[PDB]
């Protein structure tokens, strides 16, 4: 089923730490596929930022790289997005996805939290 | 020239609790060196790049740190870990450095 | 054919040096390598060592290192071997035989001079 | 990074009638003969859901009205027909070259 | 029962015959999954010691040069017969880097059980390229050959790096497929940035009297990837002594002056008792750079005058050229010793003028072509080649990795090839 | 392995020329690391007075441009730290290093250093 | 070096019989020894390589086996053209020794 539900603090100070988790239920982390985090600006603007995959190698947005970090727990099977200075434009729905079968689309989402920086 | 700053200037730490030195830049450099120096002895290179270990440093030592801030951070530090700690920026000539002891108790 | 052909017997007294030529043709000269193998009369054959003509890289028995020495060279496409101070033990036949299927099995083999040291 | 804009951006369909939206990359995200150009789907309120992969074959469970087609540059989406179950947001995301960019936003 | 290459040859073939004598199988290290397509597998790594292999690859979604690198895999394995008298490869560990954007250019040597990879870490891109602002760092990764049950830091371990002696260059990266221990000490093939402004060159050493178009000066600004480089590229190996202390130095020996070229990937391998250096030609000189090791430290390369294997260039620098002129273009197409006697060897290399394609397997003499087998079609791309021999019941059998993109491919791989050298040369 | 040795006139005048030479044992100059000077003064702070390069390439503190010249000698494989104008604020030890410059791995190998002072 | 030892030293066949020599070894030899036949007053000619190949110019009548250490040649339907010395030389030690010999 992998039900992915995002949570953390929807107000975040800016300039300072943005942490956001996935939980992924009915599925195990670390045994295949990669997990992206994925954010959608109020205009309707998708922004892909990275994922993780399952042997723990992370991809970034080169836009992005010298702010996000992800990082997994296997003992919890969850995984975590960090966003280093953020900024009034950051404000944006989060989502969590799973990469489908070949790994290029996200196959299931999550629902999403608005994080609003103010 | 990049001025560095290291926020304690005169960190005291009682033996065995986690202990954290900070070192703080005027603009963005890529490593910072850790040097450790004692009274009457020359500095020693402690930590090179930012998170890498020297030769001979044992293992309770962490570097870590981005940008334009840097941490050196021991987790259980004893009574040999008394002595002074620099950090030095080699992205920009010249080269700068800081201050900042440690007490025994 | 690839056909080897040997120097005619000698007649070598004690003491002295010998040396047995073996012509190779109706093949590439510096393509395989050519062995020296010792026959007595009444006895087995034993290899005394090989030399290679594509860059003349020679290999002996440890019986024969300080015995024998082989050239070769290709302007007339021959081996040579070179036998010194032969004690009356050497009166025995010499083969010249060509290495196939790498080098070290003998196909073709030469006629087979005899040199008889004796005063 | 490839630049994605699909139009109409404002597009207004009536029941029982094909629609059509039409996705331009500024590269090419044909490599070696596979299409990295995926339709999302994303009713409001809902997280966005995948409609076709690789820009002509179609996900499970999803129904085979929609179509995609299209490649190289120009990608297309087709409803044919369209219901009352249509009223979302269709993103045309390409996957052949960093970052995977998405597209903009269809209202219908 | 794959074992090293030593002893006399026996019972093969190394005549020259014009039919097909060659037979060539597609093995694999792992069976392909099924329904899986969309992505192109780059920067390959194929290295053989003792029955033991190692691979690593960064398989990206998308595009094969700028796509999203899905990972990068460092393995190493047991190489066993398949069932038919063919040897293939088994991976027994695997490790993935946790950032596979900014390891490049891994070296890999094994000695003792385990498996030393040695790669470059970088936040700048490729460190040949943008060399400048490079940092310098590397990493080692230990590999167990034979990983047990519960090992903890003996199946994967980080051996961290503190010192480096490089001399006058001003960073060193190992630069090349696989390497040779020598007891305990590792000698991975590795490349050093030394600035140009430093590099002592006679500008009438190097050979330019059979050529009308080359100015004596091209030798030099070709010793960079540019005219106009900062720095000279100067391969060698990087010795890493494992009884040194408790942090060993790594070490960069420089090669010999003589033959003197640019630093390419370079691979130096222990065969039939001796090592054998393998510089590539990424330079105005394209006949294939390989010979005997003299001496590992220092660097001295006996190198073949072989003038029947070259590789395909680009424009201004083709196949077979000999004259000095300034071009940093060329492909990875390395050569196995597998008789020293004669001084043959079998590789994979390209059959085309200006085109990276046809990657047809040769073995070859120092100054003649003995056999030839094409390994897919005449116009089919491949790019970069890593040929091991080897002994699996004694019979010499060569495992060669082509970069082959050949069309209609929904995946892009390397491909495997197991080509024993045949008996019978009929 | 390799020493660093420092030596030179402990007492200096003040507007006078200060000379320091720092011997190397075990290893060569022409052939290797960055050779600076480092100065620390009475107060815990070190103050990077410059390096000459293996190649002779030599750079300076932009702080100290217009007094220090280091210079070296092969043949003795030694190199010396020349101040042209020496004031009061110049009291302070002197160690001579070795590195690598910017590279990821420096190994700072410093010599134990002399300590000038500048007075009357 | 490996001593190659024939067995037996002198044989007696009458013609139309099958007929097996025996070649030791003192070490371990992979698969590489070579079968030759030699005449009165004449070279030697090859019989077998390898320990079980046959070569172009031969009868199959000549067949080589086995591995390791015993090797054995055989032959079948003999007649009177093939008597004479016969020897065994190993190929993969550097000093290729010969047996005995066997009549
Ligand atoms: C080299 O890498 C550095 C890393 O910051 C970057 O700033 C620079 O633009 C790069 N140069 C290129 C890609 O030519
Ligand atoms: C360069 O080579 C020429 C060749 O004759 C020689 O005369 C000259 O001295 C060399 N230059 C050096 C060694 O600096
Ligand atoms: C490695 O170190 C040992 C002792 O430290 C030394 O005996 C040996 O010669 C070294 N190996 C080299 C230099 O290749
Ligand atoms: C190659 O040729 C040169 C002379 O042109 C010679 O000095 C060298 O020894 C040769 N190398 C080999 C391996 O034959
Ligand atoms: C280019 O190819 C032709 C045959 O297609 C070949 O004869 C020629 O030697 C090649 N060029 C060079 C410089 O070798």
């Amino acid at each position: 089923q992998m039900q992915l539900q995002e949570s953390g603090p929807g107000l975040v100070k800016p300039s300072q730490s943005l942490s956001l988790t996935c939980t992924v239920t009915g599925y195990s982390i670390t045994s295949d596929y990669a997990w992206n985090w994925i954010r959608q600006f109020p205009r309707n603007k998708l922004e892909w930022m990275g994922f993780i995959t399952y042997s723990g190698s992370t991809s970034y947005n080169p836009s992005l790289k010298s702010r996000i970090s992800l990082t997994r727990d296997t003992s919890k099977n969850q995984f975590f997005l960090q966003l280093s200075s953020v900024t009034t434009e950051d404000t944006a729905t989060y989502y969590c996805a799973r990469s489908g079968a070949n790994w290029d689309w996200f196959a299931y989402w999550g629902q999403g939290t608005l994080v609003t920086v103010s | 020239e990049i001025v560095l700053t290291q926020s304690p200037p005169i960190m005291s730490a009682s033996p065995g609790e986690k202990v954290t030195i900070t070192c703080s830049a005027s603009s963005s450099v890529t490593f910072m060196h850790w040097f450790q120096q004692k009274p009457g002895t020359s500095p020693k290179l402690w930590i090179f790049s930012t998170s890498n270990l020297a030769s001979g440093v044992p293992a309770r030592f962490s570097g870590s740190g981005s940008g334009t801030s840097y941490s050196l951070t021991i987790s259980r530090m004893e009574a040999e870990d008394a002595a002074t700690y620099y950090c030095q920026q080699r992205s920009s000539y010249p080269f700068t450095f800081g201050s900042g002891t440690k007490l025994e108790i | 054919e690839v056909k080897l052909e040997e120097s005619g017997p000698e007649l070598v007294k004690p003491g002295a040096s010998v040396k047995m030529s073996c012509k190779a043709s109706g093949y590439t000269f510096t393509n395989y390598v050519m062995h020296w193998v010792k026959q007595k009369p009444g006895q087995g054959l034993e290899w005394i060592g090989y030399v290679n003509p594509y860059n003349d890289g020679t290999q002996y028995n440890e019986k024969f290192r300080d015995k024998a020495t082989l050239t070769s060279d290709k302007s007339s496409s021959t081996v040579y071997m070179e036998l010194n101070s032969l004690t009356s033990e050497d009166s025995a036949v010499y083969y010249c035989t060509r290495g196939d299927y790498p080098y070290w099995v003998f196909e073709v083999w030469g006629a087979g001079t005899t040199v008889t040291v004796s005063s | 990074d490839i630049q994605m804009t699909q139009s109409p951006a404002s597009l207004a369909v009536s029941l029982g009638q094909r629609a059509t939206i039409s996705c331009r990359a500024s590269e090419s995200v044909d490599n070696y003969g596979n299409s990295f150009m995926h339709w999302y789907q994303q009713k409001p309120g809902q997280p966005p859901k995948l409609l076709i992969y690789r820009a002509s074959k179609l996900e499970s469970g999803i129904p085979a009205r929609f179509s995609g087609s299209g490649s190289r540059t120009d990608f297309t989406l087709t409803i044919n027909p369209v219901e009352a179950d249509d009223v979302a947001t269709y993103h045309c995301q390409q996957s052949n070259e960093d970052p995977w960019t998405f597209g903009g936003g269809t209202k219908l | 029962g794959v074992s090293n290459l030593v002893g006399l040859p026996n019972n093969i073939c190394l005549q020259k015959t014009s039919n097909q004598i060659l037979k060539p199988k597609l093995i694999s290290y792992t069976l392909p999954v099924v329904g899986q397509s969309g992505t192109c597998i780059t920067d390959p790594l194929l290295a053989m010691d003792e029955g033991y292999f190692a691979y690593s690859h960064l398989e990206r979604i998308g595009s094969c040069s700028r796509g999203v690198s899905k990972q990068r895999i460092i393995g190493v394995g047991e190489v066993l017969d398949r069932g038919d008298e063919v040897p293939s490869l088994f991976m027994t560990n695997v490790w993935t880097p946790p950032n596979p954007n900014t390891v490049y250019h891994c070296s890999a040597v094994y000695n003792n059980e385990f498996y030393y990879v040695l790669c470059a870490v970088s936040t700048v891109g490729d460190p040949i390229l943008n060399s400048t602002y490079w940092s310098g760092s590397l990493m080692m990764t230990r590999l167990a050959v034979k990983p047990k049950s519960n090992g903890g830091g003996y199946n994967q371990h980080q051996l961290a790096l503190r010192s480096i002696e490089k001399g006058r260059y001003d960073k060193v990266m190992p630069y090349g497929p696989s390497g040779i221990k020598q007891g305990d000490t590792l000698y991975f093939p590795a490349v050093g940035f030394l600035v140009r402004t430093e590099f002592k060159y006679n500008d009438s050493n190097c050979p330019i009297t059979k050529c009308q178009y080359s100015k004596p000066e091209n030798c030099r600004l070709s010793m960079g990837i540019r005219p106009n480089s900062h720095y000279i590229l100067r391969s060698g190996l990087l010795k890493y002594n494992l009884s040194d202390g408790e942090n060993p130095k790594v070490v960069f020996i420089e090669i010999s002056d003589q033959r003197l070229s640019i630093g390419s990937p370079s691979k130096i391998y222990d065969s039939l008792g001796q090592p054998v250096f393998y510089q590539a030609s990424f330079s105005w000189d394209t006949m294939i750079k390989f010979g005997d090791v003299l001496t590992v430290n220092p660097l001295v390369v006996n190198w073949r005058n072989n003038t029947v294997i070259s590789r395909p260039g680009q424009s201004q620098c083709p196949r077979f050229n000999t004259c000095p002129e300034i071009c940093w273009e060329g492909v990875y197409n390395d050569a196995f010793l597998i008789d020293r006697i004669n001084w043959i060897s079998a590789g994979v290399f390209l059959d085309s003028n200006q085109t990276a394609e046809n990657p047809v397997f040769t073995v070859f003499k120092d100054n003649e072509i003995l056999y030839r087998a094409q390994l897919a079609s005449e116009d089919t791309n491949a790019q970069k080649t890593i040929t091991n021999c080897f002994l699996l019941k004694n019979k010499i059998w060569c495992i060669s990795l082509v970069e082959i993109y050949d069309t209609g491919d929904n995946v892009i791989r390397p491909k495997l090839f197991a080509v024993k050298i045949p008996e019978q040369c009929t | 392995q390799m020493q660093l040795q420092e030596s030179g006139p402990g007492l200096v005048k003040p507007s006078q020329s200060l000379s320091l030479t720092c011997s190397v044992t075990g290893y060569s100059i022409t052939s290797g690391y960055y050779w600076n000077w480092i100065r620390q003064f009475s107060g815990n702070k070190l103050e990077w007075m410059g390096y000459i390069n293996h190649d002779g390439s030599k750079n300076y503190n932009p702080s100290l441009k217009n007094r220090i010249s280091i210079t070296r000698d092969t043949s003795k494989n030694q190199f010396f730290l020349k101040l042209n104008s020496v004031t009061t604020e110049d009291t302070a030890t002197y160690y001579c290093a070795r590195d690598y410059g910017s590279y990821y791995y420096p190994m700072d190998y410093w010599g134990q250093g002399t300590s000038v002072t500048v007075s009357s | 070096e490996i001593q190659m030892t024939q067995s037996p030293a002198t044989l007696s066949v009458t013609p139309g019989d099958s007929v097996s020599l025996s070649c030791r070894a003192s070490q371990s030899i992979s698969n590489n020894l070579h079968w030759y036949q030699q005449k009165s007053h004449e070279s030697p000619r090859l019989l077998i390589k390898y320990a079980s190949q046959s070569i172009s110019g031969i009868p199959s009548r000549f067949s080589g086996s086995g591995s390791g250490t015993d090797f054995t040649l055989s032959i079948n339907n003999l007649e009177t053209e093939d008597f004479g010395m016969y020897f065994c030389q190993h190929s993969d030690s550097w000093p290729f020794t010969f047996g005995s010999g066997t009549k």
